[PDB]
This record gives C-alpha cells, structure tokens and sequence, in this order.
C-alpha cells in the first residue's frame, strides 16, 4: 500500500484510492485500465486523483500504481526523429532497447568526474549526441568503455568504484535540471524575420509570449521560427488542438522540411499533443514534459525552442481539474494557484552554463488565447505580466495584407536591447538606430491618424502629408511580408537592414526635399518607388542599389526644382 | 466642426454610460450565482 | 422514380425483417408448452444471483 | 443489472444501484414509462451511486422508480442505407420507413474507427456559390464556418450547399450528412420537403433535431452525424459533406445542462467547459487513412445577439479552414449573401490553390482583392469624416473598388461559378484599380492575366 | 508540538493539532521531505485544525504526515549590519555571505517600534533626476509613486534613485531598502550585480523575491523591507528611503490566494480586502519620533493592462506624497523618461521644495515649464492644423520650447543630475521663451536667476 | 395575468392559449395568439426557478429559459389539420426589456425565434409619425415568403 | 437616467405622465416639462364635444407636431447657422420658443381648458395655414 | 480617520462626531460638523462589506449606502433642546469622488441629500479668482427660506 493503492469510489470525476502511502502531491499514478491520473488531494484516509480520462473504466476495487513522477523521462540516444506524448512514449518503451549506437570514449580510466562532464559521444543522429555523467554524480571513473557498439542499457563506464553509468539517465521532468549560472539575456535570438529581430528582440533563453485572438497567425508565427530560428532543437507542444488539428500535423509535419539543411523538421523536433478526448491532468502535464526534454537537450549545449500552443487551453484544463477537487472558484472560476504555477513554468526558461560547462538555452514561445478578444483571464492577463517579449498579431493589419500582421504599437521586447549588439556585429552597425527610427515614424503615424480622423486631412501640412508617405511606404513595403511567395517568404537579416536602409534613406531625402520646396506630389509618384515597393520580391542585393537609384532621382527633382 | 466635437460628444458618454455601468451589474451576477451558491 | 425504387425496396425487405420477428417470438411463445423449457427457466433464474445480486429469491407463473 | 432513481432535478438524476454499477457513458432505461426514457451515467458519486442525464424530460419519475443498466453507451446503426434517409438527432426514422439495417454498430463519441490520415486538406469541393469556390474556396478534409446571426438567411445557404456540392473530376463517391439542431417543426417540415423534392435525398443522411426534442438528444445528434460520415469515408471511401446548423444551438443546450451538473459558470453564463466539449467535434474532419475518403465540415456559427465575441461563435473559428462571415448590416443594405468580404478567411487556402488545382494567379488575385476591399472600406470611414470632395483620386478608385467588390464578386443571382469564372471577375474588378497600385500581383500575372 | 496533515489542495494544506494549536502567522516544518518545507498557519478552522500556505511545491504529501510547530513567524534579524547586504523575501542571505546577527529580533507587520511621529513630511531629499528633484520634489517621509505601465524601464528609473538619492546639507545618515518582488533570475542578477558595482550596496539592504518563490514570501517582502527602514530610521536615527517594486506584482499574489481562502471576490476579481491590506503598507512612512530619521517610499505602480483605473494602481494613489506617471503613448514617442506631465503630482511636491530644501526659484521654475510646455504640446497640434508658416512668432517659441524641453530637460544621458543641475538646465529652455511671457515667474526670480 | 396571481398560473398561461388556439386552427380557423407578455412571463419563471433554488445564470435567470421559450413559438403554424381541413395559429409576442437595455430576458431570446419584429419608436411616436413602425430596424423574414 | 428599470418599469402604471427635464430647468423654463415626451394614454377618452371642446384633439395633435419639429430644427439651427434655415423651419423654430415661453409657462394661474386651447390657437397663428397637417379645414374654418 | 485605521473606526467617525454636535448643540450652542470627508468612508464601508461578503452594486459599493448616508445628513437641523433652548448642528460635508467623474459614491448620493452645494472651480483657482466658487453651478434651496 505504499506503492500502489486500490479505487474506493469513482464518479463526479474524482476517483478516491485507498492507500499510495508514499505517493506525492501532483504525481502521475497508473489505472490498471491504462489511464493516468494526477494525485491531487493527499489525505489521511485516501488519495483524491483527477483522470485524464474517461472515468467510466475506472472501477471500485481497480489497482492503483505509483510513477514515482512529476518526472521522469529518459534521456540519451535515440531521441531524435522520435515522437512521444505528454509523458514520453512513442506516439510503451521511450528509448530502443534494441539499436545500436557507436560510443566513443571521451575520457580515460584515473579521470575525476562532475555531474554534466562528457566522458563520450554518439552519432546517433548527426547532431552528434554527448553523453554526460548524470547530475549529482562525481569522483573518479574507474571503468570505461572502449570505442564500440553498444544498446543504451549498456554500462558504459563506472565512477567512484561503482556508480554505472549508461549512454542514457532519467529525470523528473518537474524539476529543472541543475546548472552552474542562469547567463543573463545576452544573445538574440535570430528569427530571420525582420520586425521581430530588429523591434521585438527575443532573447535566446527568453519568455515571449505571442497573444492575439482566435486565427491572428499566432501559430504560424511558431511554425515559421521553428522551420528557420537559430535553435538546432525545437519541442512544439501543439496544445488547443480541435476538430482536426491533430490529424493536420500526423501525417503533415513529417513532410515539412528544415530550410536550413533540407532535411524533415521532425529529425529536430518533438511532438506533444493535447487534444480534446485527452484528459485536463495530461494537457497540465504536457507543458511540464516538454520543457524537462527542452531543458535536457540545452544540457548538452544546444539552443532549444519551446513552442507552447497553448496556454490558454492548459489554464482551462485545470480550472476542470480543479473544480472537480472542490478547489474554491475565483475570477473567471478559475482557482487561485494559477499565477503562481504559470510563473514557475516560464522560470524555467534561459540560458544556461549546463553541468560540466558548455553553454545551453530554452526559449519559449508561447501562444495566448483569450475567451474571445476580451484578453483577460487565464491566458494573455498572467502571461503577459511573466514575459519579457510580446508580438502581437492584429486582425486589421492581416485583413489589409500587412504581413508579418505583427503590430509595431502594440507589440514589445523586452529583447530589442538584448540582441542589438548580435545585429551590430554581425550584420549592421546602425540595426537599433534604425529600427528605432522606422518606430518613431509608425508612432507618429498613429498619432496624426488619430487627428485626421477629427479635423480631416485638408488641412494637412507638407510635412505631415511626407510623413504619412514614409510611414504607408514602412507599412506596405516592410512591415507586410508575403508568406505566400517563394521569395518573401523568408527575409534573411542581410536583406532585412538592407531593406530598412532604402526606406530610411527615401525618408531622409523626402524630408530634404520638402525643406527645399520640392511638392510632395512630386516624390509620391517618384518612379523608385514602385521598385522600393517590389524590394521584398527580390533575391539579390539589387535592392541596396536603389539608394544611389533614390539619390539621383532625387537630384533629377533637385533639378527641376 | 466643434459641432463634431459637440452634440456627437453627447455620443460618446450615452454609449460609455451604457456600460462600464452595464458590464458592472453583470462580474457581479455571475459572482452572485456561486457567490450565492 | 431513383427513390420510387429504394422505398419499394425498403418495404419490401421491411417485410421480410418483420417476418423473421413474427416467427422469432412464436417460437419463445409457445416454448413453454414442450420439453427442455424447464431446464431453460432455471439457467435463467441462475444467473440473477449468479451476476451482481447477492441471494434471496425470485418469482414466475405458477406453472 | 436493476438501479433505483434516489433523486431528480429536471435533467440529473441519481440512481443508486445494489450490485454492479454502470460505468460512465453507458445508456440506462428507467422503467415503468409510455415512451423510451434513457439516463447517460455522467459520475460515480460514491456509495453505489451514479449521476445521470436524461435524454427526455423527466416528469412523472418517482424516488424509488426502477433503472436498467444497457451494458453499454448509445449508437449509430451504420450502413450504405443510412443514404436517402431522414431520421432524429438520435438516429431514428422521421421518414415514416423502417428503422435501419446496421451492416455495423459504431459508438458515437469519436473513438470508433480512428478514422483520420495526418495528412493536410487538399482538393477542390465545387459547393456551386461564387462567394465560396472562387474566392474562400472549400477543399476537401477542411472545417468552414458560416459565420452569421439571427435574421440572416444562414440555413437557405446551408440547404444550397446541401442540393449542389459535388467533387468534380474524384474517382470517389461524394455524399452529405446534414444535421440540424434545434429547429421549429415548421422548419422540419421544410427541410424534408426540399430534400425529397429536389433529389438531394439520394446522396444524403439527414438527421433533424426538434426545439422541443430531449436536450440529450440535441447533444447527441453532431455527434450521430459526425460518426456516419466517418464511416462512409473510411469504411466506403466517399468524399463526405457535413453540414451541422446551428452550433450556438447546441451550445444552448449544452449550457442548460451545465447548471443542472454542479459546474461553477464561467463568462457569460457558459459551461466552463465550452471550448474542450466543443473541441471533440471541431476535431473531427480531415482526410481519413487511405486517402480515397475525407470529412469536411460546414458549421453554421450564429453570433448570439450578434456577438461575434461571445465565447461560442469565438472559440469556433480556430476549428475551421474557411469562415464565411455574414453581416445584419450588410443584410439590411440588400446586399446577399451578406458576407462581410473583411471578415472571411481561408484557412488550409493555401494547399487547394494554384497551378494543376485552380489556377497559378488565384493567392496573387485573392491577396489583391482582399487588400483593396479593405482599404476600400476603410475609406468610406474616410468619406465620411472628410466628405466625398475631399477624397484623392487614389483613394476614390479604392472606395469604388469596394462597391464592385460587393456589387459583383460577392453577390451571385443564385448561379454555379467554376473558379474560372470567380477569377474572371476577379480580374474585371481589379481593373478598375491604378495597374501601379497592385502591389500584391507579380508583373508575370499581369502581362499573362490583367 | 506536533500535527498531522489532514488534507492537501495544491499550496493549502490543513494540519491537525492534538495539543497546543500554533497561532496564526507561525511557520510549521513537514517532516519527511528532503528540502525544508515551511507551512505558514493562515487560519483556525475550528476542531484543533489549522489551515496553511505552503512556502514550497506539495507533491509528495501523504495524509497522517507529521507536522511540527516552530513556535515563531519568519522575523526581521535587525541590525545596522543589514546594511551591505543582498536578503530572499524572507531575509535570507542570497549573497553567499553568513546570516545576519541580530541586535534586536523584530515583528514585521508594523506592530514593532511605534516609530512615527504626527509630524508633517519636510526636507529635500536629491534624487539625482531633474523631473523629479526640480518639478515634484521628493520629501522626507513622504510616499511618491512611480506610475508606471509593462514594457517601460520603471526599474531602470527605481535602481538610478538607489544609486544616486542622498540627503544634502543633513545630520543624519542615509540608507536605501530596495525590495523587488516576483521578478526573474536574469532581473534578480542584474539587480544585485549593479549594487555591488557602483558601490550603492554599502548604503542599502536589498530584499529580492523571485517570480517561483512562495508566494507568501513575497506578501511578506514589503513587511520586511518597512521593518527594517523603520529600525534604521527610529533607532540608528536615519532618513531611509524605501524603494518597492511592483507593487502590482504584489497584488497579484496577494489576489492570488484570496480565492484560496475562501472569500466572494470584488470588482475585477481581486480581494474584497484590497484597500485594507495595502493600507498597511501605504500607513507606514513619515517622520519618526525624534525628528531625527524618516522613512520616505518610492513604490511602482505598473498599470495592468495599462488601465491606472484598475483598482491596485487606483488605490495607490492615496498613500503618496508625489506621483510620476509614466505613459507608454509617450514612450513610444521616443520622449525618455516617459513621464506624462499632466499626471504627475506633487501629491506632496510642495512639503520638500524651496529655501532650506532645493532652492527658493523652484516652485516658479517648475510652474513656467509645466505651462510652457502644456502651450507648446498644443501648438504643435495648431501646426497641423494650419502650417508652421502660419505661426506667429511668439507661438513658434513656444513650439520650439516644448522640442528643447524634450531634448535637454527630459532626456538624460545616464547622469546624475543634482537639484541645482536640473534647476540650471531649466532655466537655460527658459531662454528661449521671451522673458515678457514669464507670467509665473516673479520678477524678483527673473532678476536673480535668469 | 396579474401580479396578484402565482409565478406558476402566468406562466402557464401562455401553454393554456397557445392549447386553445391550436383547437380553433383545428377546426379550420385561422387563429391569432396575442401574448402580452413574455417578459412578465419570464420574470415570474425565475421567480419559480430561484425559489426551486435552480443555479441563476444570466440576470440570474434559470439555464432552462431559452429552449423552452423556442418550444412555445414552434407550435405556431399553418397546418392541415386531423381529417384534412387548413388552420393556423399565429403568434404576436410583445417584448418588454427591463428598460431600454433590450437584452434578457425577453428581446433576447425571442428576436432569435421569431421571423417578424415590429420595432415601435419612441422618437417615431414623439415625432407624431404613426404607425410608429420604424421602417429600418423593422424585418419580416416573412416579406417574401 | 430614463432607462433605469425603476422609472422604465414606472410607465406602464400611468394614464398620464409628465416629464420633466434638468436640460429644460436649465433654460428658465418652467414647469420644466418636456412637451415631447409627456403623453396621455386614456386621454381620449376625457377630451371632444361634451367633455372639453370638439377641437381639442387636433390642436393637441398639431401643438406636439410642432413643438417636436421645432426642437429637432434646434439642432439644425446649430448645425447649419439660423441665416441657412429656410422661411418654412424658421417658422417651426420660432413655434418651439412660443410653445415654451406662452404654452408651457403659466404664471401660477388656473387656466380652463377653454383657456388652454385659446393659448394654442394664438400660437398656431404663427405657423402657415397651409403647414397644419394635423388640423381638419372644418376645425380651422370654425377656430382658427 | 488615518489610512493605518480600520475601516470600521472611519465608518463610525461620522456617528461620534455627529453625537457630540448634537451634545453641545443641547447646551444651546450652534456647532458646525466639518466632514472630510464621505467619498473615504464610503470607500470604509465598501472595504467591510465586501468582505462581509455583502453583493456588490454600481462601482461595487453595497445597497446599504444610500439610506445610511441620509440618515447621517438628517441629524442636522436647529431645534428646540429638552427644557427649551436653541441649538444647531450645521454640517458641512467634502466631497471626493475617485476622480473628476463626479458619480458614486460621494457626490452623486450627497448632492441629492444636501441643500446647499459650493462648487469650488478648479478653472476659477487658475484664474486666480478666489474663492475659487462657482457662481453659475452653486446652489442654495434656502435662498427664500
Ligand atoms: N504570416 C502570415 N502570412 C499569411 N497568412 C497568415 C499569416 N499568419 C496567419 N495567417 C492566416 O491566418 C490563419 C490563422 O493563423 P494561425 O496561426 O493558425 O491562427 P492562431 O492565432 O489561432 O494560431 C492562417 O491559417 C492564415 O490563413
């Protein structure tokens, strides 16, 4: 009765179990039916355990097991191309048992040891796998393996006389793995998109939450970053899944490639659905199972992306919960633990000095979906008050074709500064100046639209009408993006500033020329802006040439005066 | 012009009485039903 | 006349279903009244303290 | 087994059994009644005891009334037969013919079969609307939204699809589940009469839900007819067609409920388990494993108090590739259908377009009309602010770009328009814009095209 | 004394006592686990049980666990010694130096001491920053918000004050309490990195709660904050200025749990308590007995949802002496810092400005720049309307002005600047208006300082 | 229907006119049920229902209103009646909001029944224009039908 | 607010209400009456030949016709200027102010209904004969 | 009535004030109650009974206010004292409402309790027109009395 209990009474969703003696508060227990559950309430006389699933095949009497977990999940070879669920398990072993994988030793006999130190490596899948002494582990390896072949149950070396280790460890997916130094947001990063790049910085190892109503692109956006950000490993947690959602991305995702090496974007990547017949206990879980394998993979020292379809429907699943143990409703009916919670799980989140050194990030994405434009509670109102960075798709900017449909009023980073030094080093010196600058001009915009829409737009200055040139031109040129096109529907960042430079120079000289007299009508039909307009399409530097192609045609209305 | 401004204005707080009010009588019924409950 | 056709049918097989029925329940009718119907009263009586029910008793005709 | 009603409050009723109890979803009959009652077990509450939900009213039950336990949940009695016939939310006949033939018996939740491939929606359904196939096409495997409110001429569109779609050369069979919820016997009646008339009975399963019909059997009906049209496109192979009117119907219903199990509400009054319920039926459509089959879905999503935030029609829209949107406003201009052409949207779009399916210029063409109808409306905000006078030239052309827009592309006098001919008048609209000022169509369509 | 849980609902969880019941406040310690897990007793529910809120996850409780009773809270270790050093919430070192040794052991709530006198707020305080020294200068023992809004640099604002504020000639000593709550891991480094480099932690205590801290640490973070500035202040004779960032983070918390206790929620699903509780913090400032120290808070009120009705920021207001709202539409204007002059109040402004305190022009200085500025924003509004050629000259240095305002008053370099710095640069903008237009600047100023 | 009388009699009221207008359409007349109104009708319901202590919802209004509301409107009707013969009954609802708001219970619920509404206004009236039937807030699903 | 459900629920009570309104107490005019919106439900039934006058109908019904089109022409008035209104709305204009100032006010005074319609006749006399819609040519014959 | 007080003593401040007016009042003494003020024991009351648990109305403040508010205000007056005599307690309440909206709680109940109002102008103070009161949207109902 310690490890196992048996069911006293199911019905009303709660199902009461005799005994588990040793269970803990929020652990996965087993049905014999093959249900899980999640033990809620820990009493003298019984455990209270919500079912993630349908209760009718839970009987009285039915053996209740232990998992031991928050946790656990295994972690070594043969992770990669595989497809699990909320709690690891092909879509039940979780590692093979049976292939073979070439061990090669990165460390020899007399050697003293740390938790994360790397003692061999595994092509498993190119990625090369490193396999790192477990943590909380040390002393001396006394035993070690040759280079060979050898399945993951294998011992592959001993430390301190007698611990074994294998290729593969365990780990209660609950709790974060240990490192050295959370480094503070130093590195961008590198969407290749570029509103979001330049205004809206993420941070690698940042919370960004992406909130908007129902069908504002907000998955899309995740899907665009996992298919090219600067992440070798992505775990999409494809939440709010409905109708069939879930059948869209079975057979769908393993055809969608990786534009980095053409290569399936499943051989990086790591499904965990939540769909609607799933219990509320699972699609809690899912988020908490993803981030453990997330924070695994930045332990070897990769950049992970954690992309969280969504939160919104996880915070519903355990409002169910939640109700059904009796827990006293608040706001929305929503129980009082969840801030707190949610918080927790966007801690985890980071850029890491992983055991045995070597640098490792989660980042994570999240997806927010209010009850229906009132953004609120639960998702958005929690969310946006933990991360640091927010893009917002507006369904007016989509409606009239501004693509990314990302609002540059709305939406804030709190990465901008984070990543600008990636941007000056690497592709342009003047990337924050820029950007900054394209945002003023927006800002501006916005404030005499708002008067326009008073006093009308007769009475508009030159200056002001310049204005309004530059900042449609910012809009329909840069801000859209066409996803659509086999060009345009990546911005690579040497295009992105290139771009910004064009539309930056044109404003330059607009408002030069304006000070000179030149009639704005003039400029308006300035035959390098149709070509700025069509910048986008282009696939070679071409585009900065219309600087110099802007400076002379300007000259030619220098000339004509 | 300040005509825009004017009687429309009265458009304006007709409209907002309707209901910061309204939605009011209302995050207090559901409270009330297991509020009361 | 597509439709003309299938309802045509329907009624027909219809019939037929109907029939099987008819003859279905003539042969548990008039079981009673032939041998082996008593070792089939008693299998049935069996089961309902066989299955979930703890003992007591149970009632018929008085035949 | 034999359970005892121990206590009733309208549609919940506990039933205490002494030996065996009943697992969750299976169907129970309460004896001693004039027409079939049947109670779905909901929870075990402890103590033997079980709380159930009523498929018909309950007036007239007794403390102490007896129960029978089914050994089972309810069911679709599935066949090939199910085709040509009109039948309840709960499967039986409504066509004065005999009760069907099952070739198999299919629970109704969605676990039977696990029909769907995960594979993306792709081909054309020609539903015979200008304002669908042209310019927000339908394609096979997608969930489509009619998106409107009370008034509006939501079902006469429904039973238009219902009479037209077809999948033109499919080597596939194509066929309609239309299932309706809810509705007056006014409604019934005419409805029948359209589908006996018209001949679209034949390639059809019709499944009619009564105002005044069991709130259970409300519940049950999507789900009666999502289940018939994955069996006839996994098990048959056919191209399937589901039609489900109204959706704010069934959530009525579905709310009703909800007070009655003992659940806090959520925002305006709603079960707070709306969108995870509605999820179990928005889940179910795609193409199905083989790929000779597919469910699509045609839900028809009324704005209560023509609210499209209200949490129902809201949470609907993700469940959906194409959303057509219709407007009271627009209704009372006489423009019909009355699609806001700003607030339709296809979705899985991308996948049923383009060279060797529609044609290679229809993303550039949709992309340019969607984003001239919007700025188009935009400005006669503008106009009204500033005044006609005052509008540019530029502008002008925009404002009367949205007037053709309405006038041509989204009003059909009732007229079966192949996408060649939604893209012909695409183009003939489109020119009524600057050439300069069609920024979202590569130069290679306008030679080749404009 | 020992008790056995006898239930578990996610952090509350009720223990039964058979002999002595812990009183309300005292940490209770689960015996069994590996980590130390605190359960601090919220309420007396009657039969010998307590209900608690535990500082730690429950994953892992059992019923019948064992419980034991500390006989005491958490406590503030009260010392001069706290200053220089980095503390948790709850006053744990967080800084890899020893717990702190305590001169005094005292209550946090603000029973302690009796500290404050009925005595008005009075003497500058130099908080190094021009929009606040020159134009709502900071008094000793008042309470002057920083109304803020989420995606601006309110903390970059609240740590400059902590490095920079002083007290010029005073006889008295100054110290900083800088607490932050539910912030991250990359804030919580930054934040002790930047005291710890510019040598501001010398002078300061610092308490820091994480966002995965129990959420009753940081309820009690203000308390031990408070606490400490009223020992510095009332017993070394110290005017401490308390800076507490985000009040609104607090709330959240504070709301959070509410739910859990049991009470009907008010307005926007807060605490029914809400003004009653954060009284308790608000109450706390002002001179001490003595006139020798003074306790002065600097709270941020970030907006939610940038709405200053909600009512947390609402409530605020009441418990300060100067406010500095900032404004996210201003922000985005690039005007740093982005504070909205027409909102911000010397709710108390008045109480620490003029001869003795800054300087006897300032009142003047501030009143004819707040004017000057106020004219000039609407002018360029009047620019839109008309053209700038429009202009008359005197209306065109007005507009020029608010320009120099926003360049060289507004906008800082990252720089320290004095009260007699920001004084200078106003009345260098000043200038630039003709000095016939200095309707609020008395001539005896205009002669001795112009 | 007056206030003296139980929530229960009101309610029922509609039920008891709605049973004998349907046995004059039965006899092959055309029948029109005029029922002031609704809102009342509805109020003395939730009276029955919070007394019943049934959970209130909206304006603390029982789940159960709305199908039961749309039950009564469905069996309105032109039909052929037992033994061949045409009648009908038809239904006038008038709708009277708690003021103005026009929300629940009755508008609500029953402009989304309902194929006719006759929007009297007020500045129609006070405008001396009568009928006061404004002609654009007005429809009749009915017009070409 | 008119709308809150007491008074709104307060209507359906009456025979005969009469509004007043802060807007028009604020102009001077008092009792401050609201002659748009004071109505009698069974007035009807207490008014014609052998109650109050044969007329009284059609003069109550022409007075508020008035009276309405002249407030309405208020706020035309302060949308287009008064020198843009034409003869025929400066008439209706002009009418509303007479209603008020002539009509509505009494200086404490018990007016028979004789009286009242004579008061109404006068201020008629400002409205084109041909613009009274409202009144039978036997009742103008005969009164005006 | 400090900030660090509980709602409950700034509740009864009014009540003792009042009382002891009344007290010197029976001497035969004319005693003015200054109250600053009412919009903060307003927001008191709404602090104690939501966590009564008492149902929120308009802004949240429970149904109560209104008549107690009256009941305060009509302690007022000048009467004849036990064994004859004259005295009075004049009152003069501040009003705050939670900013410029002027509604509830505060003004919108007071108004329509007091008969005399003094509307200091914050237009008139920058003006520098003192006092700062409003000629135009002051009133007294006692000017005849
Ligand atoms: N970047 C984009 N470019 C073009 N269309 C887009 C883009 N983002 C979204 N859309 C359109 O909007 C639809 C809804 O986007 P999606 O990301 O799925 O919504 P959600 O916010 O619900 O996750 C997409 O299927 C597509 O039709």
């Amino acid at each position: 009765m310690i490890q196992g209990v048996i069911q006293k009474i199911a019905g009303p969703a709660v199902i009461a179990k005799g005994m588990l003696g040793a269970r803990m508060y929020d652990i996965c227990k087993v049905g014999e039916e093959g249900l899980v559950g999640e033990i809620i309430r820990l009493d003298g006389d019984t455990a209270f355990v919500q079912v993630y699933e349908d209760t009718s095949g839970l009987k009285v009497g039915e053996p209740v097991v232990s998992t031991g977990l928050p946790l656990a999940v295994e972690l070594g070879p043969g992770m990669l191309n595989g497809i699990y669920d909320g709690i690891q398990r092909p879509l039940v072993h979780a590692l093979d048992r049976e292939k073979k994988w070439a061990w090669t030793p990165m460390v020899k006999p007399g050697d003293e040891v740390r938790g994360g130190m790397v003692l061999g490596t595994v092509p498993e899948f190119g990625f090369t796998h490193k396999i790192l002494v477990p943590p909380d582990v040390r002393g001396r390896v006394k035993e070690v393996k040759p280079a060979g072949e050898y399945t993951v149950e294998e011992p592959v070396v001993v430390l301190e006389d007698g611990t074994e280790l294998k290729m593969y460890h365990t780990w209660p997916v609950r709790r974060a793995r240990p490192v050295q130094r959370k480094l503070d947001p130093n590195t961008p990063f590198l969407t290749g998109m570029r509103i979001l790049d330049v205004l809206f910085p993420v941070a690698m190892g940042g919370t960004a939450a992406i909130p908007g109503p129902f069908g504002s692109g907000k998955t899309v956006t995740q899907q665009s970053l996992a298919k090219w950000s600067n992440a070798d490993v992505v775990v999409y947690v494809g939440c709010g899944e409905r109708g069939n959602e879930m059948t869209d991305v079975l057979v769908e995702f393993p055809e969608l490639t990786d534009p980095k090496t053409g290569g399936p974007l499943m051989h990086r990547t790591v499904l965990i659905a939540n769909t609607s017949n799933m219990p509320v206990a699972a699609r809690e879980a899912s988020i908490y199972v993803g981030v453990t394998i997330a924070e695994y993979f930045r332990d070897q020292g990769f950049s992970v992306a954690l992309m969280a379809d969504s939160t919104s429907r996880w915070a519903e699943a355990l409002r169910e919960i939640s109700s059904r143990l009796e827990e006293m409703p608040a706001e929305e009916g929503y129980p009082p633990y969840l801030a707190a919670r949610l918080a927790a799980f966007y801690e985890r989140a980071g850029k890491v000095i992983t055991l045995g050194g070597e640098e490792g990030a989660v980042t994570i994405v999240g997806a927010v979906s209010p009850p229906g434009g009132d953004m609120s509670e639960p998702v958005t109102q929690s969310t946006l008050r933990i991360v640091g960075a927010f893009w917002r798709l507006d369904a007016s900017l989509a409606f009239r074709r501004h693509f990314p449909a990302i609002n540059w009023n709305g939406s804030y980073s709190l990465f901008t500064s984070a990543l600008d030094p990636w941007y000056r080093e690497n592709v342009a010196e003047d990337y924050p100046e820029l950007r900054d600058a394209i945002s003023e001009l927006l800002q501006r915009e916005a404030g005499l639209q708002e008067i326009v829409q008073l006093v009308g737009p007769d009475a508009l200055q030159d200056a002001e009408r310049l204005v309004i040139e530059v900042g449609r031109i910012i809009r329909e040129d840069f801000l859209q993006q066409n996803a659509y096109h086999e060009v345009d529907a990546y911005c690579s960042m040497k295009k992105a500033y290139g771009i910004m430079k064009m539309i930056l120079a044109f404003y330059k000289e607009a408002e030069a020329a304006i000070k000179r007299g030149v009639s704005i009508d003039e400029i308006l039909q300035l035959p390098v802006l149709e070509r700025i307009g069509r910048a986008r399409y282009v696939s070679e530097e071409e585009f900065p040439a219309y600087f110099e192609e802007a400076m002379k045609e300007i000259q030619g209305a220098f000339k004509a005066l | 012009i300040p005509g825009i401004r004017a009687q429309i204005r009265f458009i304006q707080q007709v409209l907002e009485q309707r209901e910061r009010e309204d939605t009011f009588r209302l995050k207090r019924i559901k409270g009330k039903i297991e509020a009361r409950e | 006349g597509e439709l003309l056709v299938a309802t045509a049918r329907t009624q027909a097989r219809g019939e037929v279903l109907e029939e099987v029925r008819r003859r279905v329940r003539e042969a548990l009718e008039a079981l009673p009244q032939k041998p082996e119907w008593p070792e089939v009263v008693r299998k049935l009586a069996l089961e309902a303290l066989e299955a979930l029910p703890g003992a007591k008793a149970l009632v018929a005709n008085p035949e | 087994e034999y359970t005892g009603i121990t206590y009733i409050s309208g549609p919940l009723l506990f039933v205490e059994n002494a030996k065996d109890l009943a697992y969750g979803a299976i169907v129970d009959i309460k004896d001693g009644t004039g027409r079939v009652r049947g109670g779905q077990v909901i929870e075990v509450s402890e103590e033997y005891a079980v709380i159930q939900v009523f498929e018909e009213t309950t007036g007239l039950d007794l403390a102490t009334t007896s129960v029978s336990l089914v050994e089972d949940v309810a069911r679709l009695g599935v066949s090939k037969e199910m085709l040509g016939r009109r039948f309840n939310g709960i499967g039986k006949p409504i066509d004065g013919l005999p009760p069907i033939t099952p070739e198999k018996r299919l629970p109704i939740t969605g676990l039977p079969l696990n029909p769907v491939a995960r594979r993306k929606p792709e081909q054309f359904i020609q539903t015979g609307i200008s304002t669908i196939d042209v310019m927000n096409t339908l394609v096979r495997g997608q969930k489509l939204p009619i998106f409107s409110g009370s008034g509006l001429p939501a079902n006469e569109i429904a039973a238009q699809i219902a009479r037209q779609a077809t999948v033109r050369p499919k080597e596939e069979p194509f066929a309609v589940v239309f299932a309706a919820m809810g509705i007056t016997q006014r409604e019934l009646s005419y409805f029948i009469q359209e589908f006996e008339r018209t001949g679209a009975l034949s390639r059809s399963v019709l499944f009619l839900n009564k105002a005044d019909d069991p709130t259970i059997e409300r519940i049950l009906t999507p789900r009666m007819a999502l289940t018939v049209a994955e069996y006839l496109a996994f098990e048959h192979d056919y191209h399937v067609l589901v039609i489900l009117t109204d959706m704010t119907n069934y959530c009525e219903a579905l709310r009703e409920i909800g007070a009655a199990r003992e659940e806090i509400p959520g925002r305006r009054g709603y079960p707070g388990y709306m969108y995870t319920d509605l999820a179990t039926i928005y889940e179910r459509a795609g193409v199905v494993e083989g790929k000779k089959g597919s469910v699509t879905q045609i839900p028809i999503l009324s704005m209560p108090d023509d609210d499209r935030t209200h949490p129902i029609p809201d949470l609907t829209g993700y469940i959906t590739e194409g959303q057509i949107q219709l407007s009271r406003e627009l209704h009372r201009k006489g423009i019909y259908p009355p699609i806001d052409p700003l607030p339709s949207l296809s979705r899985l779009m991308n996948n049923g377009v383009g060279k060797g399916k529609t044609r290679e210029d229809h993303k550039q063409v949709s992309d340019q009309l969607y984003s001239a109808y919007a700025n188009g409306v935009d400005i006669r905000k503008l106009v009204a602010i500033i005044g006609e006078d005052a509008l540019t030239e530029n502008d002008r052309r925009y404002l009367q770009f949205a007037d053709a827009f309405e006038r041509f592309f989204i009003n059909q006098g009732q007229q079966n328009r192949s996408i060649e001919e939604s893209l012909q008048i695409a183009w003939a609209l489109l020119s009524m814009l600057p050439q300069g000022e069609l920024k979202r169509i590569s130069k290679d369509h306008i030679g080749k095209y404009y």
